[PDB]
């Protein structure tokens, strides 16, 4: 049997502007099998409220889905993502990079 | 709409 | 232009965990429209788009109960597939079924498809022709018999040249201020200097629907597919899509580079370089 990893996007649906409300967005794709574990940082501690997309999958068979929340980024505060996947050793982190 | 339900594999 | 109507089929057994969960989505082009999961309090078909929401009880009804049929038959056919690979009773397994078809801006039928995979690899497909069966190995060929003798390719072959197209007309019109409409992508491009010798040059797309998009980059006008950093389309959660393409550049060759957009949504092809 055969597993691929996700993988992982993070970003803004808006470009982001300190103040704004804007929502936050994690996207693993790629990924088989379907059970996937996604968070949502806000300065490391887990954002809860977060929604997420009904399980589809692509024309290779892989899985996506879409984890999102509202937010308001500021200057001050880090953003990021956790994926936990059968694939994964432990838990991987991507950090919103803002550019 | 969905399709009938089919056979079984 | 073309449209499609598909719809992907989840059914993932869980040892230990209760029975197999069943999972349903409908869409039309790159718009989710429904959904049912056999692991809701109460499941049913449910809609995921407005212009769906106006169908009539018995939509809703035969759509739940063929998805609630759908549990039970699944859940049977993860059985059988896991005699068809003599596999124990402990592991996981998921087969995946996409069906649908596409039509033209006339709304005549394009093509027809049936192609189902099992722990995410090809298991059996309807062919093109709509009559016929590729079974990847012999536990495909296991089905491919069932299924040849309760005439299954005439069944589906019927819902897609009939059902499948008429009712896709129908979303196409009842949803077609969304459906019917192209939104071109706003685009830009970003400079990154990497050291003294180097840069990035990454080219943006935002906001645009459908999905499919090419972005290019080219040096003195020819493709640098090789050497260009496409990431993943990815969704921004408002129906639109976003993409971007990176190229590493000699510092002061920026101007060498163009970023080349096509989309359904713009009027001509894209043409963007480095604005400084
Ligand atoms: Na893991």
């Amino acid at each position: 049997m055969i597993q691929r990893t996700p993988k992982i996007q993070v970003y803004s649906r808006h470009p982001a502007e300190n103040g704004k409300s804007n929502f936050l967005n994690c996207y693993v794709s790629g990924f088989h099998p379907s059970d996937i574990e996604v968070d949502l940082l806000k300065n490391g501690e887990r954002i809860e409220k977060v929604e997420h997309s009904d399980l589809s999958f692509s024309k290779d068979w892989s899985f996506y889905l879409l984890y999102y929340t509202e937010f308001t980024p500021t200057e001050k505060d880090e953003y990021a993502c956790r994926v936990n996947h059968v694939t994964l050793s432990q838990p991987k982190i991507v950090k919103w990079d803002r550019d | 709409t969905v399709r009938a339900s089919g056979h079984s594999y | 232009g073309s449209h499609s109507m598909r719809y992907f089929y989840t059914a993932m057994s869980r040892p230990g965990r209760g029975e197999p969960r069943f999972i349903a989505v409908g869409y039309v082009d790159d718009t989710q429209f429904v959904r049912f999961d056999s692991d809701a309090a109460s499941p049913r078909m449910a809609p995921r788009a407005p212009w769906i929401e106006q169908e009539g009880p018995e939509y809703w009804d035969r759509n739940t109960q063929i998805s609630k049929t759908n549990t039970q038959t699944y859940r049977e056919s993860l059985r059988n597939l896991r005699g068809y690979y003599n596999q124990s009773e402990a592991g996981s397994h998921i087969i995946q079924r996409m069906y649908g078809c596409d039509v033209g801006p006339d709304g005549r039928l394009l093509r027809g498809y049936d192609q189902s995979a099992y722990d995410g690899k090809d298991y059996i497909a309807l062919n093109e022709d709509l009559s016929s069966w590729t079974a990847a190995d012999t536990a495909a060929q296991i089905t491919q018999r069932k299924w040849e003798a309760a005439r299954e390719a005439e069944q589906l072959r019927a819902y897609l040249e009939g059902l499948c197209v008429e009712w896709l007309r129908r979303y196409l019109e009842n949803g077609k201020e969304t459906l019917q409409r192209a939104d071109p992508p706003k685009t830009h491009v970003t400079h990154h200097p990497i050291s003294d010798h180097e840069a990035t040059l990454r080219c943006w797309a935002l906001g645009f629907y459908p999905a499919e998009i090419t972005l290019t980059w080219q040096r003195d006008g020819e493709d640098q597919t090789q050497d260009t950093e496409l990431v993943e389309t990815r969704p921004a959660g408002d129906r639109t899509f976003q993409k971007w393409a990176a190229v590493v550049v000699p510092s002061g060759e920026e101007q060498r580079y163009t970023c080349h957009v096509q989309h359904e949504g713009l009027p001509k092809p894209l043409t963007l370089r480095w604005e400084p």
